[PDB]
RNA sequence: AGUAUGGGAGAGGAUGGUAGAAUUCCAGGUGUAGCGGUGAAAUGCGUAGAGAUCUGGAGGAAUACCGAUGGCGAAGGCAGCCAUCUGGCCUAAUACUGACGCUGAGGUACGAAAGCAUGGGGAGCAAACAGGAUUAGAUACCCUGGUAGUCCAUGCCGUAAACGAUGUCUACUAGCCGUUGGGGCCUUUGAGGCUUUAGUGGCGCAGCUAACGCGAUAAGUAGACCGCCUGGGGAGUACGGUC
């Protein structure tokens, strides 16, 4: 998963903008790490908001 | 003198006090009230009842400017946020929305030391 | 050499110089050596949060292969260009040529 | 960021709003930010939390 | 950093037989090349202690292999140290 | 025991950029008597206009959520994102060298925090110190302030309950349930089920222990080398010496 796939990136983001834990989303640890990296890159690219 | 239909209520509710300020948009204040301004000195300044009495005072003061609907923002872990938001409806405004805007550091400055009471 | 992926955010007021800047950068990469596997113009998009008191920006994606000197001059040019408000450079293994999402 | 409905009552709005806030869990961070917690204390607390989590898991499996 | 071509060149230059990669001559030549290459890195980054540990391990390994080669065959040892310019 | 070739995970190290949240300060608009603080108060701030609220600017330090009995590192320790330089580890199959090994007195390298030297920086916090409370007294705990220091560059210091209070290396000895990084096999379509390997956890047979407890990550069964102990104080002290 990469930062450009905004639709999937939003599936793991709360309404505030916080990353959803793997214990809630049922994801693998490596996939969760890649997801967090992609989300942090997309926030920098102003593709998704940092907060709210 | 100035008329405005839509405004925002700000409820800054700490553990020692609660300030309710009624402003119009773009953040220009119109009326404000605090628990200290209605008696309630010292420790009693933090009770929910004082927050309530400050809230109706502020609402009635803003009624002169004459806003019928307003949006509410609450910041702080105060005990008087319940009463402050409730009293505005009793005064008679229409609450369009209510949100929490308590600022959260992203691991910024070091907070003060722990109290060894 | 090394494959790099570059995302540039151009000021919406300079939207009609983006072709000139892109061609200049492509020419520099080519004269060094360079294989521009991919180049996409995502268009003018709204920003999730305002940057420099701006709410829209032009999005450009490039995938290049280049050396250290090409990378250094490219990054320095990006820094000194005022039309570019934010750029992201990430190194990748493999050359990516397929069309990406947001190309619409 | 709770938006009231058209005929949405005030008390129902307050309620829906502050367990929207309870779901958000901002007040936990606000409580955390009152005093500085030393790293040794933080690690001890996290270790205790992990132990409690594991003991809860075994009971819920049984 | 050295690349596959450089390592293959060293192996080809110092091999004792076809497909020889484990001989002490080849191992010592590779270690010497790596140490000489890392000298430049440690000039620029004086405080990279964590990498200097790996450098020290390389030095120790080369010394042990040289001692073993000297024990086995003196002439090969002298030839190797002369070829690589090592003082001992 | 080691070498070459493919693949993989990681807050491992060094350098330089950059992003967002927040605190403080400055300026301006709206606005007017309080704010702040405590068990309760007081010191303190404010009518030359605070606090609150909105807009802009300056600077420093740290990186919410992810986050985990998770990961990496010899240990000390290491968390935003990006680039450059760089160490180690895991995993498959052939190929290669042919005991090249283990430990290690002296020696040497690294080594939290505080502290020291020279020069910068200084938002927040805060030894010393000032004032306000409490108290029989307060020298303290509580409150309002606040300097070293905490930060950076170049060096020194070499100490911690530096702990798993458990030296390193090797082989062997029931099982059951988790989790991280890989290899293989099987279903049959994509997600599951068996194994195997290197880590990281919870129980537990035998065995061991004064007991508590340990129990393939041994404190069991054996081997190699090193360090250390010999009642409590005097005492990690005096003298001499090295730094
Ligand atoms: N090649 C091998 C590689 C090894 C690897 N590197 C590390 C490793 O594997 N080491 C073996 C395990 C030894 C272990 N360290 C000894 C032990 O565990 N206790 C020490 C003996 C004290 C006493 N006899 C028992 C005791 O008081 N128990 C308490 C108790 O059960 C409970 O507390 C309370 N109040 O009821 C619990 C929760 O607080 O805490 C325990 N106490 C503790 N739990 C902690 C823990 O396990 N560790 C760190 C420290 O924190 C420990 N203290």
């Amino acid at each position: 998963i990469d930062y450009k796939d905004i639709d999937t990136l939003k599936q793991y983001i709360t309404e505030n903008g916080k990353i959803v834990p793997s214990r809630i989303t049922g994801t693998k640890a490596r996939y969760q790490r890649q997801l967090a990296l992609a989300i942090k890159q997309a926030r920098y690219l102003s593709l998704i908001p940092y907060t709210d | 003198t100035r008329t405005v239909s839509e405004g925002v209520a700000h409820i800054h509710a700490s553990f020692n006090n609660t300030i309710v300020t009624i402003t119009d948009r773009q953040g220009n204040a119109l009326a404000w009230a605090t628990s200290g301004g209605q008696g309630f000195r010292g420790s009693r300044k933090s009770t929910p009842f004082a927050a309530q009495v400050a809230a109706e005072v502020a609402g009635k003061a803003a009624l002169d400017y004459g806003l019928k609907n307003l949006d509410v923002l609450v910041k702080g872990p105060g005990p008087g946020r319940e009463s402050a938001v409730r009293a505005l409806g009793a005064v008679g405004y229409k609450i369009n929305s209510i949100t929490d805007v308590t600022p959260i550091p992203h691991n910024g400055c070091r907070p003060p030391k722990k109290r060894r009471v | 050499m090394r494959h790099y992926e570059i995302v540039l955010l151009v000021h919406p007021d300079q939207s009609d110089q983006v072709v000139g800047m892109v061609e200049r950068y492509i020419s520099q990469i080519k004269e060094a050596d360079g294989q521009i596997h991919r180049l996409e113009d995502w268009g003018r998009r709204q920003l999730a949060y305002p940057i420099n008191k701006i709410h829209k920006a032009h999005y450009i994606l490039m995938n290049v292969e280049c050396g250290q000197s090409t990378l250094d001059e490219l990054e320095e040019l990006f820094r000194y260009n005022d039309a570019i408000i934010r750029n992201l450079i990430i190194r990748r293994e493999h050359a990516i040529t397929e069309e990406s999402l947001l190309a619409k | 960021q709770v938006k009231l409905k058209e005929g949405e009552p005030v008390d129902v709005a307050i309620r829906r709003f502050k367990r929207s806030c309870e779901k958000a869990g901002v007040l936990a961070d606000v409580r955390k930010r009152e005093f500085y917690e030393k790293p040794t204390q933080e690690r001890k607390r996290k270790k205790a939390a992990a132990v409690k989590r594991y003991q809860k898991k075994l009971a819920r499996e049984s | 950093a050295l690349t596959n071509a450089d390592r293959a060149e060293i192996i080809a230059k110092f091999a004792r037989a076809e497909n020889d990669t484990g001989s002490p001559e080849v191992q010592v030549a590779l270690l010497t090349a790596q140490i000489n290459d890392l000298q430049g890195h440690f000039k620029a980054h004086k405080h990279d202690h964590h990498s200097r540990r790996g450098l020290i391990r390389m030095v120790n390994q080369r010394r042990k292999l040289l001692d073993y080669l000297n024990g086995k065959d003196h002439e090969r040892y002298t030839a190797l140290i002369g070829a690589l310019g090592l003082r001992r």
